[PDB]
RNA sequence: CGCAAGACGGACCAGAGCGAAAGCAUUUGCCAAGAAUGUUUUCAUUAAUCAAGAACGAAAGUCGGAGGUUCGAAGACGAUCAGAUACCGUCGUAGUUCCGACCAUAAACGAUGCCGACUGGCGAUGCGGCGGCGUUAUUCCCAUGACCCGCCGGGCAGCUUC
C-alpha cells in the first residue's frame, strides 16, 4: 500500500506539474500572444472580469489541481481517516498543505474540516481496533508537532487567519487530552513560532508575553536543552522588552 | 431548370414534411441547397430566390431538437453566411420579391395573404438570431475561454442588426420599425464610458474631421436619438410591460454616458414603483438593475446620501443572487423548489451584463460610512436618542465585534479597517482602504471616474474626521488656532470657514466663532455631564412613558 | 488445398405473427396492398346474407422450352421367405427445379356457415393507445429506447366451475 498509493499521488502531481507548465508557457504565451491593445470585446468585460491568463490557465490547469484536491481529500481521508499505524498520513498532510499554498487556498477550509472532524470521531470515539491509546507519545507527538506547523503556517502564509485559530485550538485541545504525560521537545519549538506569527495582529502585549512564555522555555530547555551562547540572551532579552514597552493603554471604541 | 413551375412545387413538397417524426432534419437544408447552386439563370431572378433563401436559413434553424440549446458554432457561422448573403440580395435590387407586381416577373403571392409580412419574415429572423446568440451568451463558462470566437460572432451579430435598421422601407420609414430599434439599443444600451466618451475624450480636435467621425459622434448620439424618435412609433402602444421596460433601460443610459440629473429626473417623472406591478417578472430584474446604476452613479457624482438610499433597498435583502438568477435551492434554507428556480436560469442572464457585489457591498458601506461615523461620535457624545439599527450601524456592528482582526484581507475587513481610521479621525486610515482595498479587490479599477471619486471621497473625510474628532475634543478645547485644522487636515481656510460655520450653525454647539480672526473659543464644559445628562435622560425617561401607562389606564 | 454445377435456407423458430383460403422464414433496395389503434374530421342509412355469374385454389398429372446436384414411381439386381412381383440393401428412367399454357381435386378438418344481441371467474402472450413509486441508455439534463406496475380496445390461445 505505502509503495502503490505513493506512486499513485506521484503519478498525479506530475500530471499537474505538466498541465501548468504547459498552459503556462505555451498556451499562456498564445493568451497575450502579439500586442495588447484593443480587445473589440476585452475592454467592455474588462469592467468585470480578469487577466487572460487566469481566463485560460483555468482551461488546461484547474484540472489538475482539482483532481489533486479530490484525491487528497477522499485518499488518506476516504481510506485512512485512522487504523492503526503507518504513519505516511504526515507526508499527505504536508503535500495537502503544499497544494493550499500554491493553487487554490479555499481547500484549506475542506481540508481543515476534514481533519477536525476525524480528531472529534476518535479523541470522542474510541470503538475499535484502532489505535490504543494510552503512553504512545510517538505517533501522537508526530502527528501533533506535524499537523502544527502545517496549521501555523499555512494561516501565517495565506493570509489566514481563522484557520490559524482553528490549529490553536485543536492544540489546547491536545493538551488537555494529552497532558498525562510530562512534555517533551518540539514545545520551546511551537511556543516560540506562535509568540512570532502574532506579534503583530494582537497587540505587542499578548505578544510579549508569549515571548517571554518562550524565553522562559529556553530556561528549561536550557537546563535540559543546554545552550552555550551569549548571542542568543541577549537576542531573547530584546525580543522581551520591545514586547513590552509598545502600548500603555488601548483604545476601546 | 425550367420555369420556375417544377421548381416551385418542389418547393411545396420539400416544405411540406417540415415538423414530423421522419425529418431527416438536415438534408432538407442540404436539397434547398440543391435548388439553388443548381439556379444559375437570369433576370428571373436575381430575385425570387431571395424568399426561398428566407425558407432555407429557416432550415438552418429549425434543425434543432427544440428550444433550449445552443447552436454548433459552425452552425452559427452559417447561419451568419445565410443571413449575410441575404443582405446582398435584398439591397441591391430594390424590387420587393414577395409581391408588388412588376412586368411579372416571376410569382404568384398576391394570392397568398400578403407580400409582407412574409416581406417582414427578414426582421423575424433576426429577432430570432439575436435570440439565439442570447442562448449562447449563457452555456460557456465563464471567467474562460472557448469564449473569443464566440464574442466575435457577437461583434457580427451586431454588424446584422445594425445593418437590420437603415434598410426601412417598411411600409416607408417610420412607423413600425421600431423593433429593430429596439434590438439596436439593446445592443446599444449596456455600454461604456469610453463609448460615450470617445466622442469627448478621445479629444475632440485631435481625432479626425473626415462625415465618418461625424457617423461616429452621432452614432453615440443614434441610440438616445431612437428614444426621441420610437416612442411615437411604440408611442402609440400602452402597454406596460414594454413601457416599464423600456424606460428602465433608458435611465441607464443618462446616468453613465452624461448627465445623473437627468437619470434622476426620468424615473422620478415616470413613476415606475406601482407600474412593476402591472409587469411580469422579468421587468422586476429591470427595475432591480436600474437601482443599482444609480446608486453606483450616485457615489460616482459623490453623493453619500442618494447612494446610500439608493444601494439601501438592495442591501436590505439577499435576493441580488436570485434576481440576477444565480441562487441555488440552499444557500440558507429559503430558496426552494427546484423547477421553477430554473425559470430563472432559462431566462436570466448573459455574463457580460455583471457587475460585482464586492463592488455594490463596499460602495453602499462606504457611503453610510461618511454619514453615520459623525453621527455615532456626536452620539456618543451624549447626542443619543437616533441611534438606528438594520442599517449600516448594524452592518459594521458583525464585523465590529471580531475579537481577533489583524490586518485586513476581505472586504468587509477593509471597510472595518477604514471605519476604525474614521474614528480615531486620521485621513490615514481612509486611504489605507481606499487604496489597497481597491486594488485587491478591483472596486477602484473600474471606473475611469475613480481618479474623481478618489478626490470626493479624501476631502469628504478630511472635512467628516475633523468633525469626529471635534465631537470628542470640544470639551478640551478653550480656542483654536482655525489656520491649524487647514493645515492638518489638508484643507484651505474658504471651506474651513464654511464647514466650522455650518457645524456651529447646525449642530447647535457653544461655540462663538471669529471667522475674520480665525479664532473660535468655546469653553463647553463639562466632563461630569456625561453622567449628569445621561441621569437626567434616565429621569427624563421615566415622565413620558409613564404618560402612556396613564393614557392607556384611562 | 483450389475450382465448378445444381439444390437448399439449419440451430435461432415459439398452443408466436401475417393472409380470404391455398399458404408464407438468409441480405439489401424498389413496387403496389392491408389489419388494429388514435381522432370533439367527412358522408348521412350508403346495410346483412346470397340462385345467375366471377377471381384465387396444395400435391400428383398433361402440352411446349430451359435445367437435371439431390431424392426417386417404373425398371434391373442382392437378400429375407415354403412362396416374396413386398418391408430391407445397391443401381436407376419419368418426375423432383425454372419459364409459358392446361387440370379444379384432398382427412382442402376446428370433421364445427356467415352477420348481430345477452350471460361467470383467473392468469398470460402479440399489436396500438393512456396512467404511473422507480432502476436503465446517452449529451450532463422530462427527444423516443430497454426493464417494472396498472388501465382501455380488438387478436391467437389456456386454466377453473352444480
Amino acid at each position: 500500500l505505502e509503495d502503490v498509493v505513493r506512486a499513485y499521488l506521484k503519478l498525479a502531481e506530475e500530471k499537474t506539474e505538466a498541465a501548468k507548465e504547459e498552459s503556462q508557457q505555451m498556451v499562456l504565451d498564445i493568451e497575450d500572444l502579439d500586442n495588447i491593445q484593443t480587445p473589440e470585446s476585452v475592454l467592455l468585460s474588462a469592467v468585470s472580469g480578469e487577466d487572460t491568463q487566469d481566463r485560460t490557465d483555468r482551461l488546461l490547469l484547474t484540472p489538475w489541481v482539482k483532481f489533486l484536491w479530490e484525491s487528497y481529500r477522499q485518499c488518506l481521508d476516504l481510506l485512512r481517516n485512522n487504523s492503526r499505524v503507518e504513519r505516511l498520513y504526515h507526508d499527505i498532510a504536508q503535500q495537502a498543505f503544499k497544494f493550499c499554498l500554491q493553487y487554490t487556498r479555499k481547500a484549506e477550509f475542506r481540508k481543515l474540516c476534514d481533519n477536525l472532524r476525524m480528531h472529534l470521531s476518535q479523541i470522542q470515539r474510541h470503538h475499535n481496533q484502532s489505535t490504543a491509546i494510552n503512553l504512545n507519545n510517538p505517533e501522537s507527538q508526530s502527528m501533533h508537532l506535524e499537523t502544527r506547523l502545517v496549521q501555523l503556517d499555512s494561516a501565517i502564509s495565506m493570509e489566514l487567519w481563522q484557520e490559524a485559530f482553528k490549529a490553536v485550538e485543536d492544540i489546547h485541545g491536545l493538551f488537555s487530552l494529552s497532558k498525562k504525560p510530562p512534555k517533551p521537545q518540539l514545545m520551546a519549538n511551537y511556543y516560540n513560532k506562535v509568540s512570532t506569527v502574532f506579534w503583530k495582529s494582537g497587540n505587542a502585549l499578548f505578544h510579549a508575553s508569549t515571548l517571554h512564555r518562550l524565553y522562559h522555555l529556553s530556561r528549561e530547555m536550557r537546563k535540559n536543552l543546554t545552550q552555550d551562547e551569549m548571542q542568543r540572551m541577549s537576542t531573547r532579552v530584546l525580543l522581551a522588552t520591545l514586547s513590552i514597552p509598545i502600548t500603555p493603554e488601548r483604545t476601546d471604541i | 431548370e425550367i420555369t420556375h413551375a417544377v421548381v416551385i412545387k418542389k418547393l411545396n413538397e420539400i416544405l411540406q414534411a417540415r415538423g414530423k417524426k421522419g425529418t431527416d432534419r438536415a438534408a432538407q437544408i442540404e436539397l434547398l441547397q440543391l435548388l439553388v447552386q443548381i439556379a444559375s439563370e437570369n433576370n428571373l431572378g436575381e430575385g425570387v430566390i431571395v424568399k426561398i433563401k428566407f425558407n432555407i436559413i429557416a432550415s438552418l434553424y429549425d434543425y434543432n431538437p427544440n428550444l433550449a440549446t445552443y447552436m454548433k458554432p459552425e452552425m452559427w457561422q452559417k447561419c451568419l453566411d445565410c443571413i449575410n448573403e441575404l443582405m446582398d440580395i435584398l439591397f441591391a435590387n430594390p424590387n420587393i420579391f414577395v409581391g408588388e407586381n412588376i412586368l411579372e416577373e416571376s410569382e404568384n403571392l398576391q394570392n397568398v395573404d400578403q407580400p409582407l409580412r412574409v416581406r417582414g419574415c427578414i426582421l423575424t429572423l433576426v429577432e430570432r438570431m439575436d435570440e439565439e446568440f442570447t442562448k449562447i451568451m449563457q452555456n460557456t463558462d465563464p471567467h474562460s475561454q472557448e469564449y473569443v470566437e464566440h464574442l466575435k460572432d457577437e461583434a457580427q451579430v451586431c454588424a446584422i442588426i445594425e445593418r437590420v435598421q437603415r434598410y426601412l422601407e417598411e411600409k416607408g420609414t417610420t412607423e413600425e420599425i421600431c423593433r429593430v430599434y429596439l434590438r439596436r439599443i439593446l445592443h446599444t444600451y449596456y455600454k461604456f464610458d469610453y463609448k460615450a466618451h470617445q466622442r469627448q475624450l478621445t479629444p475632440p480636435e485631435g481625432s479626425s474631421k473626415s462625415e465618418q467621425d461625424q457617423a461616429e459622434n452621432e452614432g453615440e448620439d443614434s441610440a438616445v436619438l431612437m428614444e426621441r424618435l420610437c416612442k411615437y412609433i411604440y408611442a402609440k402602444d400602452r402597454t406596460d410591460r414594454i413601457r416599464t421596460c423600456a424606460i428602465l433601460c433608458h435611465i441607464y443610459h443618462h446616468a453613465l454616458h452624461s448627465r445623473w440629473y437627468q437619470a434622476r429626473d426620468l424615473m422620478l417623472m415616470s413613476h415606475l414603483q406601482d407600474n412593476i406591478q402591472h409587469a411580469d417578472p422579468p421587468v422586476q430584474i429591470l427595475y432591480n438593475r436600474t437601482m443599482v446604476q444609480l446608486g453606483i452613479c450616485a457615489f460616482r457624482q459623490g453623493l453619500t446620501k442618494d447612494a446610500h438610499n439608493a444601494l439601501l433597498d438592495i442591501q436590505s435583502s439577499g435576493r441580488a443572487k436570485e434576481l440576477l438568477g444565480q441562487g441555488l435551492l440552499l444557500r440558507s434554507l429559503q430558496e426552494r423548489n427546484q423547477e421553477q428556480e430554473k425559470v430563472e436560469r432559462r431566462r436570466q442572464v448573459p455574463f457580460h451584463l455583471h457587475i460585482n457585489l464586492e463592488l455594490l457591498e463596499c460602495v453602499y458601506l462606504v457611503s453610510a460610512m461618511l454619514l453615520e461615523i459623525p453621527y455615532m461620535a456626536a452620539h456618543e457624545s451624549d447626542a443619543r436618542r437616533r441611534m438606528i439599527s438594520k442599517q449600516f450601524h448594524h452592518q459594521l456592528r458583525v464585523g465590529e465585534r471580531q475579537p481577533l482582526l489583524g490586518p485586513p484581507e476581505s472586504m468587509r475587513e477593509h471597510v472595518v479597517a477604514a471605519s476604525k481610521a474614521m474614528k480615531m479621525g486620521d485621513w490615514k486610515t481612509c486611504h489605507s482602504f481606499i487604496i489597497n482595498e481597491k486594488m485587491n479587490g478591483k472596486v477602484w479599477d473600474l471606473f475611469p471616474e475613480a481618479d474623481k471619486v478618489r478626490t470626493m471621497l479624501v476631502r469628504k473625510i478630511q472635512e467628516e474626521s475633523l468633525r469626529t474628532y471635534l465631537f470628542t475634543y470640544s470639551s478640551v478645547y478653550d480656542s483654536i488656532s482655525m489656520e491649524t485644522l487647514s493645515d492638518m487636515f489638508e484643507l484651505d481656510l474658504p471651506t474651513v470657514h464654511s464647514i466650522i460655520s455650518k457645524m456651529i450653525i447646525n449642530e447647535e454647539l457653544m461655540a462663538s466663532l471669529d471667522q475674520p480672526t480665525q479664532t473660535v473659543v468655546m469653553h463647553r464644559t463639562e466632563p461630569t455631564a456625561q453622567q449628569n445628562l445621561a441621569l437626567q435622560l434616565a429621569e427624563k425617561l421615566g415622565s413620558l412613558v409613564e404618560n402612556n401607562e396613564r393614557v392607556f389606564d384611562h
